[PDB]
RNA sequence: AUACUUACCUGGCAGGGGAGAUACCAUGAUCACGAAGGUGGUUUUCCCAGGGCGAGGCUUAUCCAUUGCACUCCGGAUGUGCUGACCCCUGCGAUUUCCCCAAAUGUGGGAAACUCGACUGCAUAAUUUGUGGUAGUGGGGGACUGCGUUCGCGCUUUCCCCUG
């Protein structure tokens, strides 16, 4: 299951089921798909009411997240992992 | 289940005389059948396999739905695959 | 079962959809027990959303609609086991 | 200590008129005298009345049965 | 409490029991050898 | 099958709420793995301002969402 | 077990928040932690969806009906990571 | 927004307007039904089967089980013995089979064209008694080794009665895996 | 230090890649020479299901040498990231006993034994993740109604357009 071991501690985005982006550090998982996000922030698409503007991003810093598998709908690498080099 | 030995055969005694015998016999005859999902659309087509999950393996499928005056719109897919929990309805030609 | 035919399209192009609308088109690298399935060079479009295309991505199996496989597939082959 | 299961019995053996909520739905709920209950909690009953808040008007239906699923609340009488 | 005896005939191994009547489990035949003992046993070569 | 560490909130008043937007509050009698719990003087406190109480009766886990003490256990 | 359950665990006792699929979301101690994500909180502070907040004193929460949790970040620091 | 206060503008509707199937008379292709590697072994387990059964046939109708030159003496006096080690003696038979009478004849069958010993031989008794005197004792002895059974030949006697090429017979040591104990005995 | 009787405290079952072809071994098949099949091996083709051998080949920099007259690709070595035919085991990290080859305390082979792993199947689609009450069902620009109004707006009723 290498699938998902390679990609351990790779800053990821979870696509939640009602539409919000969790962006995180993924550390580890679980058979359950539970995952365990560092540093995670929260955006979320809001739709336009007022006028034709561009969609309106409500971002909110979390810091350590455990996100439940049931509520998880995909993921995808945003970036490489923070470097700890100079 | 009942039967917790691993040589268990429920499941095909269920496939073969239970309610999911609609679509062994579809595959048998290869007859087309229309299913209502959790998408509001309704997907017509034949069948190929499924089991217990109740995930059919489909071909020659049209889907179809309306939005909103209310409109219709349709496409066509030669090859898919649908899961269980999302169905609502099938329904087998009735003729 | 068959949920190993699904994990038998490995390197094939499909095109799924999602509970929420969402469509996902790229080609299969991997898939579990649970459905869950990964795929590389994809393109997603979200609902309400424009096309993006992300070099991967972890699908959980929970929250799939449904898959569109290939026109030419075996199906009287592969489902034999 | 009285559990779930006992009381549900001895609603039964009382056959007292049990009223049930739906599951994400508030504003309909049946009423009726229960005859059994399965471990899924599935119930039936013998004369079942379906009444919403917002019409107060009690459909008719008889011996029916409820999935557990579905159910949210009990109430008696 | 094993006691493996040797069966005459069919030179069998076999466990009896005390109060067991004697007779081989595999052939039926009457007459048993004990086993050659497991005490430590010397000769002076003379 | 281990069930949850509900001794705390034995015989203590009880406020849960339900899955669609409902609320109830009740004194809590006794619990079981599925979270089916039996909470005995019960009101149905609906959407508006009045209330109905019932007294004994029992809620499925699946629909239960929350449940706080008012008594601080 | 579960990791994720293992960093629950270990995480009780502390400070945490915690949304569930209503939306409303709790943030508040932890007293006790459970395999099956059972949290049990005291004095929290809730944040409904519309954002109206109210006080609470003891409060328990089903695993199941957890959408996700928010820990200190300190937690990364475990022996197992 | 949440599932309950979602407004649901177009809810989920029927299929009562969408039935549009193709006619009756249009029936599927009937060649489009079958699979492989699931009928062609059925097929060829029914051909061996029924070239058997028919080869049964013709064997029951040219050989006569009781019309047999190497079977004689009354059936009731003759006895069966079967799982006898091949190296068993023609005396050594004799010297075990003799105790329980005397022995009017002993027949060792033999492979008809490789010669070897098949392991069974019938023994006839000179008197009735003797022999029903043996069948409970014999059964079960060891000879040279080897574990025996010993049951009545009822290959002359019992109506309905063949071995194991014709179907009949008892015995399974060769039967289902798992089935049959070795260590029990006829 | 051993066994026996009682109380108390701990614990989820089955397994060992899979589908064909096997003329040959075992089961030495209970009826006058016989089964087939099946079971446990050996032989033989595959989806290649994981690994070992890295020959050959692809991409690009470093070092040395070459002033070279070719028109059938090609100077030698090092580094980064890949592929890879043929040939081997049908797959175990650890432990125990028997026999044997042996450079004889090591290095290995042929046998099982029941012990932990979260490798799989069923309790796993019947409330706690691996089979849904999170459906996706819209938004915006012009004309086009009404109620309240702080004239920004909340609710509400129509047609044409861009967007998904
Ligand atoms: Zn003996």
């Amino acid at each position: 299951s290498s699938k998902m071991l390679q990609h351990i501690d790779y800053r990821m985005r979870c696509i939640l089921q009602d539409g919000r982006i969790f962006i995180g550090t993924f550390k580890a998982f679980d058979k359950h798909m539970n995952l365990i996000l560092c540093d995670c922030d929260e955006f979320r698409k809001i739709k336009p009411k007022n006028s034709k503007q561009a969609e309106r991003e409500e971002k909110r810093v979390l810091g350590l997240v455990l996100l439940r598998g049931e509520n998880l709908v995909s993921m995808t690498v945003e970036g490489p992992p923070p470097k700890d080099t100079g | 289940e009942m039967t917790p030995e691993e040589l268990q055969k429920r499941e095909e005694e269920e496939f073969n005389t239970g309610p999911l015998s609609v679509l062994t016999q579809s595959v048998k005859n290869n007859t087309q059948v229309l299913i209502n999902c959790r998408n509001n659309k309704k997907l017509l087509g034949r069948v190929k396999a499924f089991d217990r999950h109740c995930n059919m393996v489909l071909e020659n499928v049209k889907e179809m739905w309306t939005e909103v005056k209310p409109v219709n719109k349709d496409r066509y897919i030669s090859k898919m695959f649908l899961r269980g929990d999302s169905v609502i309805v099938v329904l087998r030609n009735p003729l | 079962k068959l949920v190993r035919f699904l994990m038998k399209l490995s390197h094939e192009t499909v095109t799924i959809e999602l509970k929420n609308g969402t469509q996902v088109h790229g080609t299969i690298t991997g898939v579990d027990v649970s459905m869950n399935t990964h795929l590389k060079a994809v393109k997603m479009t979200l609902k309400n959303r424009e096309p993006v295309q992300l070099e991967t991505l972890s699908i959980r199996g929970n929250n799939i609609r449904y898959f569109i496989l290939p026109d030419s597939l075996p199906l009287d082959t592969l489902l034999v086991d | 200590m009285v559990q779930p299961i006992n009381l549900i019995f001895r609603y039964l053996q009382n056959r007292s008129r049990i009223q049930v909520w739906l599951y994400e739905q508030v504003n309909m709920r049946i009423e009726g005298c229960i005859i059994g209950f399965d471990e899924y909690m599935n119930l039936v009953l013998d004369d079942a009345e379906e009444i919403h808040s917002k019409t107060k008007s009690r459909k008719q239906l008889g011996r029916i049965m409820l999935k557990g699923d579905n159910i949210t609340l009990l109430q008696s009488v | 409490q094993p006691m493996i005896y040797i069966c005459g005939e069919c030179h069998t191994e076999n466990e009896i029991k005390s109060r067991d009547p004697i007779r081989c489990r595999e052939c039926g035949y009457r007459i048993m050898y004990k086993k050659r003992t497991k005490r430590l046993v010397v000769f002076d070569a003379r | 099958a281990h069930p949850p560490e509900l001794k705390k909130f034995m015989d203590k008043k009880l406020s849960l709420k339900l899955n669609g937007g409902r609320h109830v509050q009740g004194i809590l009698r006794g619990f079981d793995p599925f979270m089916n719990l039996v909470i005995d003087e019960c009101v149905e406190m609906a959407t508006s301002g009045q209330q109905n109480n019932i007294g004994m009766v029992v809620i499925r886990g699946n629909s239960i969402i929350m449940l706080e003490a008012l008594e601080r256990v | 077990i579960g990791v994720p359950i293992k960093v629950l665990h270990e995480a009780e006792g502390h400070i945490v928040t915690c949304e569930t699929n209503t939306g409303e979301v709790y943030r508040g101690k932890l007293i006790e932690a459970e395999d099956n994500m059972n949290c049990q909180m005291s004095n929290i502070t809730v944040t409904y969806r519309d954002g109206r907040v109210a006080q609470l004193e003891q409060v328990y929460i089903r695993g199941s009906k957890i959408r996700f949790l928010i820990l200190p970040d300190m937690l990364k620091n475990a022996p197992m990571l | 927004k949440l599932p309950h206060e979602k407004h649901h503008n177009q809810p989920y509707c029927g299929i009562a307007p969408y039935i549009r199937e193709f006619e009756d008379p249009r029936d599927a292709p009937p060649p489009t039904r079958a699979e492989t590697r699931e009928e062609r072994m059925e097929r060829k387990r029914r051909e061996k089967i029924e070239r058997r059964q028919q080869e049964v046939e013709t064997e029951l109708k040219m050989w006569d089980p009781h019309n047999d030159p190497n079977a004689q003496g009354d059936a009731f006096k003759t006895l069966f013995v079967a799982r006898v080690n091949y190296d068993t003696t023609e005396s050594k038979l004799r010297r075990e089979f003799e105790v329980y009478g005397p022995i009017k004849r002993i027949h060792m069958v033999y492979s008809k064209r490789s010669g070897k010993p098949r392991g069974y031989a019938f023994i006839e008794y000179e008197h009735e008694r003797d022999m029903h005197s043996a069948y409970k004792h014999a059964d079960g002895k060891k000879i040279d080794g080897r574990r025996v059974l010993v049951d009545v030949e009822r290959g002359r006697t019992v109506k309905g009665w063949r071995p194991r090429r014709l179907g009949g017979g008892l015995g399974g040591t060769r039967r289902g895996g798992a089935d049959v104990n070795i260590r029990h005995s006829g």
